[PDB]
């Protein structure tokens, strides 16, 4: 069925999963025109397809050139991204094909179902996790290569770096998770505190800062603080 | 006018012919049902007094043969049969007739609901739903499960009713995962009618035998397949014209025959809404619209 609290050990089982987000596939600006009616700009956006157990990312960037002369683009989105997920399936040699696919919105379950009609043993499942994938386009790597493309690509991450050498697959999900959900809630605050020190800098072939295990619980910490923080800002409290 | 004699009537039961029911008592000197009109097939239905479960009957055709109703005290039901020799049904006929134990078939002249309930539903396509081919009328009870049902057990006693499933391969063709599934004109046309039904008069037969059998018996299968034949024509932007006309026709009469108060048992809220509300079809079915408006508006 849906996965939730009670099954979160599920997440890093050795059956293959992937979690499926389509927040950033459709992506527009909203402008006045000059007539002062107004007009939606799409920009390049992507489909976030991870693996929480060994954090390989799928990062299939969508460019504006696939919303060209189509109409109810919101729509279409979701076939595009179900579309896009059974193509990398379909890629995948069949030992490293998911047993599930676990979408973060419930709009993405039928057309996800109908394009993966062909695979009846891969399960299709809502989440009651409220997860915070959306904030992908915080993470400047990621943001960088979807706005360069100029052309449909797709970019293989490992959004834990090397993480899994010194901690668990939960440990890891819960560190990019506290990290997106910090960056989902106030951005600026939270690219302070992951960029602030000079002296602690990003590996070219990394995501995130080369933090020892002290410094990730300093880190996490000011996260937690800047959630806390925004939510007394937020509420008053 | 055909006749269907009865034996007897050994336990009170409550008779249905198509849509008329009459009570009869424990031992009463009933004989059966005359001036049934030629040219439709009959459903002749009962629910027993002192056991209301199992509501059971039998499809038939005077036209395909001399039907009479027997009681079996052994399986507890009243089994219809077919006599071969024509001079004794005749004559156990008159003998009733002239005694006055059977009721008439109580058909207003003016009234075309029964026509109207029935006009694409054909005895031989009704027996390739329900299989049994040693006899020329077709038993269906409220229990009875549909082949789809028995896919998601006894193969012999099941309704043979198309299978409809919107996410199957059969609906969808390989790159066109979107169309199909928002237009289900693909699945309607080409797949249902062009191949499986091969026209819209017995794809419109199984659909008014599904909504009957779902009326006369409760059976939760025929209402489901009923309702699958409604969401596949209202879910396609492309239907004959002359579908959508007889469709509201259709519809019109099945709403205005429904008992009022099985109203939230037969109707699907979401499928109903769908259909008269959101569809490509909403606003192809005007008569139907009314009537659901006048009679079900808590539905809608």
């Amino acid at each position: 069925g849906a996965m939730n609290s009670s099954n979160y050990a599920e997440l890093f089982n050795n059956d293959i999963k992937l979690f499926v987000d389509d927040t950033n596939v459709y992506r527009v600006t909203v402008h006045k025109t000059f007539e002062g009616n107004v007009a939606t700009k799409a920009i390049n956006g992507c489909i976030f397809t991870l693996n929480p157990k060994t954090g390989h990312l799928f990062l299939k960037i969508i460019h504006t050139s696939v919303w060209a002369g189509q109409k109810r683009l919101s729509q279409l989105a979701k076939w595009k991204t179900a579309e896009e997920v059974s193509a990398l399936v379909r890629s995948l040699p069949k030992e490293e094909q998911p047993k599930q696919i676990i979408v973060t919105r419930k709009a993405m379950l039928d057309p996800l179902e109908v394009h993966m009609l062909d695979f009846p043993n891969i399960a299709i499942r809502p989440t009651e996790l409220r997860l915070p994938f959306s904030a992908a386009m915080s993470i400047d790597k990621l943001s960088d290569v979807v706005m360069k493309a100029t052309e449909p690509q797709m970019v293989l991450f490992n959004i834990y770096d090397d993480w899994l050498d010194r901690i668990s697959s939960y440990t890891a999900f819960s560190r990019l998770t506290l990290l997106l959900r910090a960056l989902k809630t106030n951005e600026e605050s939270a690219k302070m505190i992951l960029l602030s020190d000079p002296t602690i800098t990003i590996k070219s072939y990394h995501l995130w800062p080369s933090f020892t295990d002290e410094q990730w619980i300093t880190i996490e910490s000011q996260m937690r603080d800047l959630i806390l923080t925004e939510y007394g800002r937020k509420y008053n409290v | 006018m055909n006749t269907v004699p009865f034996t007897s009537a050994p336990i009170e039961v409550t008779i249905g012919i198509d849509q008329y029911s009459f009570n009869v008592k424990e031992n009463q000197p009933f004989h059966g049902i005359k001036d049934i009109p030629i040219g439709h097939v009959h459903v002749i239905h009962f629910q027993h007094a002192d056991n209301s479960s199992m509501r059971y009957g039998y499809w038939f055709d005077c036209r395909m043969g001399n039907f009479y109703i027997q009681y079996d005290p052994k399986d507890g039901l009243y089994k219809m049969m077919e006599e071969r020799d024509g001079a004794k049904f005749e004559n156990i006929v008159h003998n009733f007739k002239e005694r006055q134990m059977m009721v008439s078939y109580p058909k207003i002249d003016e009234d075309d609901t029964w026509y109207n309930l029935t006009e694409f539903v054909q005895m031989d396509k009704i027996r390739k739903i329900v299989r049994k081919d040693e006899n020329q009328f077709s038993y269906v009870d409220s229990s009875m499960t549909t082949v789809q049902e028995n896919e998601l057990s006894d193969p012999a006693h099941s309704l043979n009713y198309t299978v409809i499933n919107f996410k199957s391969r059969e609906a969808i063709r390989p790159g066109h995962e979107m169309e199909d599934f928002l237009d289900k004109s693909y699945y309607l046309n080409t797949v249902m009618l062009q191949g499986i039904f091969k026209n819209s008069s017995n794809y419109f037969g199984e659909l008014q035998f599904a909504f009957l059998n779902a009326m006369f018996f409760g059976n939760y299968g025929s209402s489901l397949q009923w309702h699958a034949m409604i969401e596949l024509i209202c879910s396609s932007a492309t239907v004959p014209k002359h579908m959508l006309d007889k469709l509201d026709e259709i519809l019109y009469y099945q709403i205005k025959t429904l008992p009022e108060q099985y109203s939230d048992i037969l109707l699907n809220e979401r499928v109903w809404n769908i259909c008269l509300y959101s569809s490509f079809q909403k606003n192809s079915l005007h008569n139907t619209e009314k009537i659901m408006e006048n009679k079900y508006p808590e539905l809608l």
